[PDB]
């Protein structure tokens, strides 16, 4: 019981008249609140009937989601699509009732009910996120003098594949090393994209109190975010299938709210 | 009688003409976009190319006394020669004239002579080079486009009087426009860094644009008119006919040719001898629409065939008939296979299609008429 | 009163396009084509950042659709009753100059959104007489300041003092 | 902040916000009748206020009116802005 | 006159050239959709490639100043350079000078010269620096592309007066577009694509950019040959194997440009997906045929020199030559343009390099 | 834009401006009184038919001569009523 | 008895009509902008197309004087004429 949507965004055609759709897919975070905001549970849906209505993230189902954004051509013309995977039915009818300038085409909802049993050959698909902790971290380097200024950063950062070892294989074997966790194996993997995207939250802070109420004079920060991408694609082998229901319904990766994690298979 | 040339065209992705934005000009015909190649274009195009390098005898210029200067050896007469363009009622800005000026470039030096003679007073040269300026009309280049010389009125001296200066046009370019709905594309760039950085990518960031099409193109030549503005030469009209013929059917304009090269030819040609001009570009109003049997420039053929065999069969005359040559490479496209063979010759190469024309004008011979020419 | 010098000049140093845009504009809204409220942003809201004072946005917008139909060279000095009481002067004392008189004696009764055609039939017996000049600067002035009486006042007494003699 | 950074018609990220209710300006804000507002929802409402009538009272979104207008001029803004200006 | 070079041949895309959205990139033709690789990518590749470095001279930097720290004596070559520079017509903004000088790589010393003294004070330093900065043309690979270049004049102090800083092209490259429909990849609810290349070089401009170096000017052109036959077009910055030869090659003397993308305007379209190509030859080979006999000119007849690997396929009408040769070896396509071009050898030019 | 023919130190044009264009489907009503012809005629009625007759034939087949140099739109109609009334009719309020 | 004519006629992109500025001529039909070729246009397009030539009998002329001596062909006559052009009701401006 899973959603397989699909979105047909309409990006421009002239750089000389406004184009929503590629300014809006330029952050991957307004990607992801639009992509939240077609969840409203009883209480949007039937009090407002327009979306004319402040935003509250609170009015909105908490339910988790996959989702892809690429590109595809089909018989005569290439196309930008979002393929979006969820458990509960998506409300693109209120989502884009009032921007419907973002959208080319309306929406779809196909059902896609898999089931699949191991040995069979299968072909893939996914986006995945490349990062690693260092549990040995480098310093802050302190660009003046490029030391440190602290010692211990733990932070998520980059997967490094030594000095002249190919990305394709490294990228191979970092994903068939956790496989048997997951249940599948690789033969013929490769890799396409390789690169980063980005984003900025808001992450609101406060900077002075109310003359007689909570501290209301506060105003917005801005929160950069990076991530490292990779995109690979091929056929894998089903093992253990009671797995691979569970990892093609919560995906494969460290950043499931902003691309990388869901994972596409196709029969042989 | 006339000369009407109507081509058929294919073009690579390119961006043969654009805006002051940079966009690729596009126009409206039957309700749908059509990318547009303007004739002005076309025009410059033709008059500014190798084959007709030989009768490019017009020269239309703000910079005349930087001409008048080079024409003779002094130099201190160039600032006595803008004077006297000054009170022949021209103007000046930031040394040039205010307005450009149309001239047969055989007649300059004349002009020269005019400020090489201090004997002859200011007014009286300026009555002269006024004179000079506007009776030099006689080159094929004026010829087709004509003339238009608005003299200044605030700014002229008295008793300077000006003849006639308009020139009748003999050329009538249309428009190129597209056999189909137009699609526009933008095309993203980036300029690399030859010297690596702390950041990455750096240079610059743009989005230009480019489009492709089959394009119809029309020419009109009125013989009379081309005739009586060459003063009665003959021999010089029918050299002007062919170099136009051999320009416009093997030149493209220079846009953008550098990262493009769109130099692709016509593959249908159709020229004919008529009393009144007419356009055949009405059978486009229904958009050429691609099929998986032929392809584009046979279906843009086909329906431009049907149109003038219609169009033929409709506004008959008995006491006036028409006389076609259709050209196609090696007959790679006939004009229409389902219909009568509009043309009185079929033609597969060009230099045929241009003896043939000479010998429906005035049985005129190729090289005959080469040796007549301005420049 | 300068920034409506600076609307004036900037009114002259328009091109043909946007003068045409505008002559298609005569006698509609600014909530419709969009080349024609962009324009008039384009021309109205740098003055107000600079220059502390400013024309009102429906006079500004009267005076451009006029400037369109009607070019004129601003010249100071030609304010529109002086100009009609020298047409007035020279006309037939019995049956044209009632009638003339009553077409310049009705825009002294309106709001700014209604003096459109009742101000162009003004400037159509302005050009019908061969006029070259206007003064916008004045006009656009005078018709700011509308609704207080010294300036009808001072208004209908210039077309009196140009019509006496 | 209290409308999270989003437009109230078209929820794109906010780039200003629209005064409404100008009565109160300068010395007496309420930061209640003023509404968050993108570019080209902001550039559409001082279009329908510059035409029509105009009092000290403006036109506010959330109202369940107004809304095919404004979308209308969404579409011309999209369709005919050019950026070379 | 000018050599043009049509050329096909079977890449794999997906990871050629992409846009700002990662799509490739894709046009229309005739109608129908057909895969693209841009011109400027094509003109870059040849450029950094194993074959164009032995002359790879010129640089199109952003951060000039920086240049001149790699070529320093202690510390000079810093801020009073920088502003040198800055006050002259390129303002730095946080050290990037705004702009995109296209210059040639063994002229910085010089440069170095008009900076390191300080016998010269304020804008005669900058008028030093702005004669040789337009000066530096000679360079194998600018003459190619040419150069625009305008200063601003906003922050010029005057009389620091140019020359003609513009180099005309002496090459037109066009986009590469594919023979057929493109590729549909899979859709959810490793197929090779032929590509037409184009390119155009005129020889007596890129004699008179070079100021009568034919010598270097037939090695640019063999090298160049070369470079656009065996590298990749893309910015991957890897895999540089040579994998896939140039199935066809024809090179053509002409006075007049020509494009025989008109040949393809029709899809080629094959369900065997093997023979692909073969049957695209066919198109192509037809199309000039018919060139040959719809734009005959007697008085400027066109001579040219067709390639395939081990002769496998025939460029002419079958039987009936088209091309005055059946070259099956590249270097052997390059000593004969070298010498149908002016005498020349491979053997003798190499010697003559720029780096 | 006006390019100039003389090269020069800038590569500027001579001249910059624009001009306005567009292509329609347009619907033409003439409309002809033969009785007052007639009389206007002095009571001549080959005179009258002859001018019927060029009529016709050079409002089916004449363009205005405004910008057609630049332009040259001599497209020929591709539908003629031609209608006997006792009374004038226009069919525009068909669009 | 009257006869009239109903055309519908296409026209590729051009300039046929102009105005002051030279902006094509434009008018409001069913309250929708459309564009529009003026009768008067249309009539002196007629009037001096080839198909009408045999029948341009008529002349619209301020300079009568010119033709007055053109068909005499002597020079005196000319001011003349103008005097009794005086005595008509045509006060002369500018030759
Ligand atoms: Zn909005």
């Amino acid at each position: 019981m899973i959603y397989l949507s699909r979105l047909l965004i309409d990006t421009g055609g002239n750089p000389d008249r406004p184009r929503p759709g590629r300014k809006w897919l330029d952050n991957i975070y307004n990607v992801h609140r639009r992509l939240s905001m077609a969840f409203p549970s009883g209480l949007r849906r039937e009090q407002d009937p327009h979306f004319l209505k402040p935003f509250s993230p609170n009015d909105f189902q908490k339910t988790p989601f996959l989702f892809r954004v690429d590109n595809n051509i089909d018989g005569n013309d290439k196309r930008a699509i979002i393929i979006v995977q969820s458990v509960l039915e998506p409300d693109w009818d209120y989502c884009f009732q009032n921007a419907l300038d973002f959208l080319a085409a309306p929406p779809e909802t196909k059902e896609y009910n898999p089931e699949f049993k191991a040995g069979q050959l299968l072909r893939f698909r996914l986006r995945v996120n490349a990062s690693v902790r260092r549990h040995i971290p480098e310093m802050v380097q302190q660009d003046g003098q490029t030391i440190e200024t602290g010692k211990i950063l733990h932070k998520r950062v980059s997967l490094t594949w030594d000095a002249s070892s190919t990305p394709d294989q490294a990228l191979a074997d970092w994903l068939a090393a956790k496989s048997p966790k997951l249940g599948f194996t690789l033969q013929r993997c490769e890799l396409l994209q390789l690169g980063w995207v980005y984003g900025s939250k808001p992450e609101p802070k406060n900077v002075k109190v109310k003359e007689q109420g909570q501290g209301y004079w506060r105003e917005h920060k801005y929160n950069p975010l990076r991530f490292r991408a990779a995109l690979l694609e091929g056929v894998l082998e089903v093992d253990d299938p009671k797995l691979f229901l569970k990892t093609l319904s919560s995906g494969i990766g460290k950043a499931k709210s902003f691309g990388f994690g869901l994972l596409s298979v196709l029969p042989i | 009688m006339l000369i009407e040339i109507h081509m058929i065209q294919n073009h690579s992705p390119a961006n043969l003409n654009r805006d002051d934005l940079g966009a690729p000009k596009t126009c409206y015909f039957g309700g749908v976009l059509r990318s547009r190649i303007s004739s002005q274009c076309i025009k410059r195009s033709i008059r500014t190319s190798n084959d007709f390098k030989a009768l490019l005898g017009g020269v239309r210029t703000r910079r005349l006394a930087d001409l008048i200067q080079q024409e003779a050896g002094e130099t201190e007469c160039w600032k006595k020669a803008q004077e006297i363009l000054n009170k022949c009622g021209f103007k000046n800005k930031d040394d040039n004239t205010k307005m450009l000026v149309f001239m047969s470039k055989d007649k300059i030096k004349d002009l020269a002579r005019i400020v090489l003679d201090n004997s002859l007073g200011l007014t009286e040269a300026a009555q002269q080079v006024a004179n000079v300026i506007a009776q030099a009309t006689l080159a094929p280049d004026i010829a087709l486009c004509g003339r238009m010389l608005e003299p200044n009125d605030k700014d002229k001296d008295k008793k300077v009087k000006w003849s006639n200066t308009t020139v009748e046009a003999a050329l009538q370019v249309a428009h190129a426009i597209s056999t189909h709905i137009a699609r526009p594309e933008i095309d993203y760039f980036v300029a690399a860094d030859d010297v690596p950085g702390e950041d990455a990518g750096a240079g610059h960031i743009g989005e230009s644009m480019f489009a492709s099409a089959c394009f119809y193109k029309y020419f009109s030549i009125d013989w009379e008119q081309l005739v009586k503005n060459l003063k009665g030469d003959t021999n010089l009209a029918a050299h002007t006919v062919g170099a136009f013929l051999l320009a416009a059917a093997k030149t493209n304009p220079s846009g953008k040719q550098n990262s493009f090269a769109a130099h692709n030819y016509p593959d249908g040609i159709l020229v004919e001898f008529k009393n009144s001009p007419i356009s055949y570009a009405n059978a486009f109003v229904r958009p050429v629409s691609v099929v998986k049997e032929s392809d584009l420039v046979e279906q843009s053929i086909g329906q431009l065939s049907n149109y003038v065999n219609d169009i033929r069969l409709g506004y008959y005359d008995e006491q006036s008939p028409v006389i076609g040559f259709w050209f196609s490479p090696n007959n790679r496209y006939p004009l229409g296979y389902k219909h009568s063979k509009l043309a009185s010759r079929n033609i597969g190469n060009l230099n045929e299609l241009v003896g043939a024309v000479l010998d429906y004008i005035g049985g005129f011979k190729w090289e005959e008429v080469q040796k007549s020419k301005a420049y | 009163n300068r920034g409506t010098v600076d609307f004036i000049a900037s009114l002259e140093n328009l091109k043909e396009g946007d003068l045409g845009i505008l002559r298609k504009l005569r006698g509609a809204r600014l909530d419709e084509k969009l080349p024609g409220f962009d324009l008039f942003s384009a021309l109205w809201w740098p003055l107000r950042q600079k220059n502390q004072r400013a024309p009102k946005r429906e006079v500004a917008w009267l005076i451009a659709k006029l400037f369109a139909e009607f070019r004129f060279e601003q010249r100071e000095g030609a304010t529109l009753p002086i100009l009609m009481g020298g047409i007035c002067r020279k006309l037939e004392p019995k049956k044209e100059l009632p009638r003339v008189l009553a077409r310049f004696d009705q825009l002294a009764s309106l709001d700014i959104m209604q003096m459109e055609e009742p101000l162009s039939v003004i400037m159509g017996i302005l050009r019908k007489h061969q006029q070259v000049c206007l003064d916008w600067v004045g006009l656009t002035d005078v018709l700011s300041f509308w609704e207080q009486e010294p300036v009808k006042r001072e208004w209908s007494d210039s077309f009196i003092k140009a019509y006496k003699i | 902040v209290m409308d999270h950074a989003a437009c109230m018609v078209c929820k794109a990220p906010a780039t200003t916000v629209q005064h409404v209710n100008y009565r109160r300006a300068g010395g007496k804000e309420i930061p209640e009748d003023l509404r968050a507002l993108c570019r080209l929802c902001h550039d559409a409402c001082t279009m329908l206020e510059y035409g029509s009538g105009m009092t000290t009272n403006r036109i506010d979104p959330c109202d369940p009116i107004w809304r095919e207008r404004i979308l209308a001029k969404r579409k011309e803004i999209v369709e005919f802005r050019s950026r070379g200006q």
